[PDB]
């Protein structure tokens, strides 16, 4: 139930292919709006555990998150 | 070649003559006002002063009735120079002579000393007939504006056949300096009309129609805010109060037309506004994406915590953020296409 | 080839057949006004003259009713010739018959000579119902304008708009030369409405509502400058005073719309203004350059000769002249940008 | 597909569900006026009829309060089917609940029969609080306009980067035919406003303040033609009569804006006018040369006969014809420049 | 480079000092009204409270006269940093010094406590001279809006002499969202003007000029709906009723100019309307062709039936259908020409 | 006494050349506005009997109908 | 003391080069405005006597007339 | 502390390259606004003393003047 995930990830693009690492997405989320800590970085690691390699493959692992 | 020198000297002489005619056309009006007020307030005690101030009006009119002829002679010479034919008999047209006669008979009306504080009718009309001498103002304004003072201007004027009509100069003045001219017109018409009405309705009982009432009645008629506490009571005063209402609507139309133009952006302001909109759109899109991701993850965590009320609230927030992001993306693409 | 001339012949016949009806309709109004004003001042002493003037109206109405039928017959012939039909039975529709009978019943209302200074209600309404004959003016104006007379005009118009609407001619007259038409409309409605209001509120006590008061009341209602010294006092006089402000607001709107357009430049005027601005900018630029060099030298000499500390204002003048030169340079640059 | 028909079925259902409320909300307004005018003229003799007509208002309000909930439920169903949700808890937001409760608390305000010709305050405010039910009109007008009825239009609107709004349909109605709508508004606002002020300033014994005086005072305030013969005398009547000039100035502005657009030419009219003036320009240009040559030859003959008396005038005519020919040639060349 | 941060710090300081002056200049205005009303209603036996409430005005004025020198010092520092200079002897010109002293003499006028319910002329003029402190509002609004805040935006705008002016911000607020601002101005000019008139015309016995009458007289003068039941009776009250109509004529022009722009389509609305009307054009064309075919067949059948009444009716219907089909075909051709 | 008959027939075009059969013209006439029955279909057959083949050649057999 | 005589003659052109004959100029003059007779045709012959061939070469014999 | 000296000198250009002599700059200065004399010509000589050749090489000899 989502669309334009390509542009959504390219907005906060760090590696050029939307595969921003866990720390990349962490500082993207913390800098804009709310900020958090070790709990947030553990939560981000859990979220990126679907890929299991750091390079968040959004185009594949967005469907489960948006389902 | 002396043709350019001839044209320039003739134009300069015409400018001087037109300026001096307008200078001498105001002394008569001032003396008329002074004599009319002296005969009212002074009374029958002052007669020698009235005679002295009345003879000077005739002297001024006699001196004025020659500058017009000199100016028209200069016009005839200029016509000859521009259309060289060396025959003065053929250069003069019948309608030109008719308009010369009309000008001389209009400019020559004054209360001459042919022979208690009330101006008997037949003299109060001759006096008020001296305000027709204001037709010299447009000539002295147009010809001294410098548009006719350069041959380079005349070249393009003949190319486009503009003829330098007074409408062009009026439009140029309106576009260049609006506001000051409008206040000048609206404050120079509340004093030259508040005296004519006072003359029309001057009462000797308790000064029921002097300047203490006309200066209040005229401004509430020009603006169509007629109260009704003071009203004209004479036919000659009623006709004046209808001529200050027909030029109180034209001034409003002019003001509306002038104001409508001043609210439009120029070329640079549009670009500045476009940039200021683009930066805000980009930053709000970034913030909206951040909110979308944060709310999605928080909703997932709350579902993992099994409460479902914060989860449903976060679902509502997620839907709101998603549609806001879609809307802002659509708008950003729209004005980016507009700029491109 | 015969039809190409027959159509023009019948159209030329229609031109005069519709032109004469306007005169024969104006005559009726001219006589009704005279009879109405004769019955007031004349009194009951004049009866034979009233009887003789009340029958000419009936004769004129009978003569007018014999021209509408001829005009419609010519229209039917034109339609048959244009559409190529051979039977007149199918040329006439029910709507056209209804329009014809409505025209013939509207045009036939007159006081009539059937069967002391006050008009009865029936006569006062029948006479005032004769002003509905003014619907013949637009067709006469359109047929006299010439936009429809020529064959080439019809041929070129059939491509875009087959039927020449009255609005096209109205817009043509408005844009060719306003002012005259608007003044005519304003000064022809202040006389045909004052008489109606006087008829509505004519009093025999002291002539409390005759033309000496309505001619003052109507303009100050049309211009929304209502004072309140004289007001209508009859139900039939309170409706003529609400249909006058409606015709004043629309006239003001038309005047504003015309004035907004009348003060706009054309291409040649814009070119002349741009040329004048450019040459003025160049002259100001060269003068500013001379000023900056002169002031720079003056300040340098003041510093070199150690003329105390009075040269402080020289730096101020230098900076002001430099910034003015930069500003005029930018203005000339942008001007050359848009004019190119 | 099921959804492609369910969407239209639900939209058509809510069309009638919202159109019936518009006619069930007019019954209460039509009954309150009848009850008030029955209590005024009827007096204390009629009580059973007043109770019967007052209970019907409560019944109508009860029946009206069961349609807003159904309309909102139908809208929530559309929200679910559009966003694909399955739980009704997430569909409803706090703002929508507040809007619903505000609608249900503003619709249900009537003078219920909880318990000698004047409406005691507290009931005369509940009665006049029923006019707030007119917010239903724009919703029904927009929803019955067909912009949302068609599936193709709704599908195209998403890709058209535009959202349906009351402003869009209002602008469409203004563009199509504004003549009828403006007069309808101006004649429907002169009754619902003239009844409220009559209620506010209803005076007994003196019989001064009823509709016979209000229908004369309301129209002379909307047009800013205030005379001063009748003025409000109650604090609650001094606020209704200055809320009428505010919505009269806006109407005047709307009329001016409409007329300004209505006075402009269309695409083909400019070409038609250009051709019509160009042919006349060519005719005058070709006709000028005949007069030029005729005057030249006549001047030559007059010089041959050596009288010169008419030859001077012929030379003047020759010069006039030459300059007129140059002017018309320049004008024609300019016209050919713009048209090409 | 620290200059970039220094400029931002200095501009933030300028904003803070320009904002604090705006709230320290409102205390004096708020206390003068309280003191005047206390002296009017309270009368005597309140000297102590009057003295305390009058000394606070002087204290506030003394505190305000120190937030202008510091602001101008910050301006001088900014000028020096931008241009580049040391040991200030140049930045302070003569015109700037005159402007500073004029500001300090305008801001320092108050009813000082040096040395029965009626204010004296000196105090009644000094108190009303405190409204001139409202020139600080445009500066604070311009500085607070952030148009001068961003360094990159200011740098890119410095390419051309934008000369950030109050007119640009006013136009931005006008086109952003009117209505709110205009309503605020109208409802804030009906109190600060109705209090000045009450001060000018205030009667000790049988008060006929207090806020119970000015709040009625002012709104019916701003809208030019002057009734005449209450009118000013003092010269100082007449001069203030002529400055209210001038601010009412300009507001109407502003409203008309705003509405004229607000009644225009955007880019996508034209396309949507064109598509909507084109669909109807096509469907009407199809239906008209079907009608033509059906009517032709029906007419043929009726002719076969040999009864020449319905035959004539069907022939007329066929002709009407054919002409309507031609008209709609021409309209669709015009549509295709204009859209492509 | 008619023109643009080509476009008039192409409006209700079924065979691509304006040769719509008798049933084609029948359902064209009945669908839009008025509807009829066996009498109308017989009348349409009689009207199309000029062609005699079903494929109504309007450009030839329209002049007699419009005369 | 004249100019654009080429276009002035081309407006009333009969032979394609401004060489309209005496009768040509005669009917040009008589048709527009006033009309005349044997006196007018004799006057036209006298005017064209400068050319002496009928085809009035205006571009050459116009200077004397306009002088 | 100046810019566009090239255009500033090209406005009052006499030798094509902005190298106007002392007399050239002198009459340029005296023509517009103020006028002067032997004092002005000596001042022009002093100003050109930096160049020492008359041809005012403004591009190099403007920084000292504007400093
Ligand atoms: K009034
Ligand atoms: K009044
Ligand atoms: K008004
Ligand atoms: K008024």
């Amino acid at each position: 139930s989502e669309e334009e995930i390509r542009e959504a990830f390219r907005v906060f693009d760090k590696d050029g292919n939307g595969y921003i690492s866990a720390a990349e997405l962490r500082h993207v989320m913390t800098n804009l709006g709310e900020k958090l800590t070790d709990e947030e970085v553990d939560e981000m690691i859990r979220e990126a555990d679907i890929d299991g390699d750091g390079q968040v493959n959004y185009e594949e692992f967005v469907q489960m998150m948006t389902a | 070649l002396g043709a350019l020198r001839r044209r320039k000297r003739l134009l300069e002489q015409e400018k001087s003559l037109a300026g001096w005619a307008l200078v001498l056309a105001g002394t008569g009006i001032g003396l008329m006002v002074l004599h009319a007020e002296m005969l009212w307030f002074g009374g029958c005690s002052w007669a020698l002063y009235l005679f002295l101030v009345k003879c000077t009006i005739s002297i001024s009119t006699f001196l004025l009735l020659c500058l017009i002829v000199a100016f028209h002679a200069k016009e005839v010479q200029l016509f000859m120079t521009d259309n060289g034919l060396r025959d003065w008999r053929v250069a003069l047209t019948g309608r030109q002579a008719a308009q010369i006669v009309l000008e001389l008979v209009v400019c020559g009306l004054h209360p001459a000393p042919v022979r208690p504080g009330f101006l008997g009718q037949g003299e109060a009309l001759l006096s008020l007939a001296m305000l027709l001498r204001l037709y010299l103002v447009p000539r002295a304004v147009l010809l001294r504006s410098g548009v006719l003072l350069n041959a380079s201007y005349r070249s393009i004027g003949a190319l486009n056949q503009v003829r330098f009509r007074h409408w062009f100069v009026a439009k140029l003045y309106m576009n260049t300096h609006p506001g000051r001219l409008l206040l000048g017109l609206t404050l120079g018409l509340w004093l030259t009309t508040a005296w004519v009405l006072s003359v029309a309705e001057r009462q000797a009982v308790n000064a029921t129609g002097h300047l203490s009432d006309t200066l209040w009645l005229i401004p509430i008629t020009f603006l169509t805010i007629g109260y009704g506490d003071v009203v004209p009571g004479t036919m000659w005063g009623k006709i004046v109060c209808l001529c200050t209402g027909v030029m109180g609507v034209c001034c409003t139309a002019l003001l509306v037309a002038v104001v409508a133009r001043k609210l439009e952006f120029n070329k640079a302001e549009k670009h500045v506004h476009n940039f200021m909109m683009d930066i805000q759109y980009t930053k709000e899109m970034k913030e909206s994406a951040a909110r979308v991701l944060q709310e999605a993850w928080m909703f997932y965590k709350h579902t993992r915590r099994k409460e479902s009320h914060a989860a449903r609230r976060h679902q509502r927030k997620l839907l709101a953020a998603i549609n806001a992001f879609r809307q802002v993306k659509l708008k950003h693409r729209k004005l980016r296409e507009q700029v491109n």
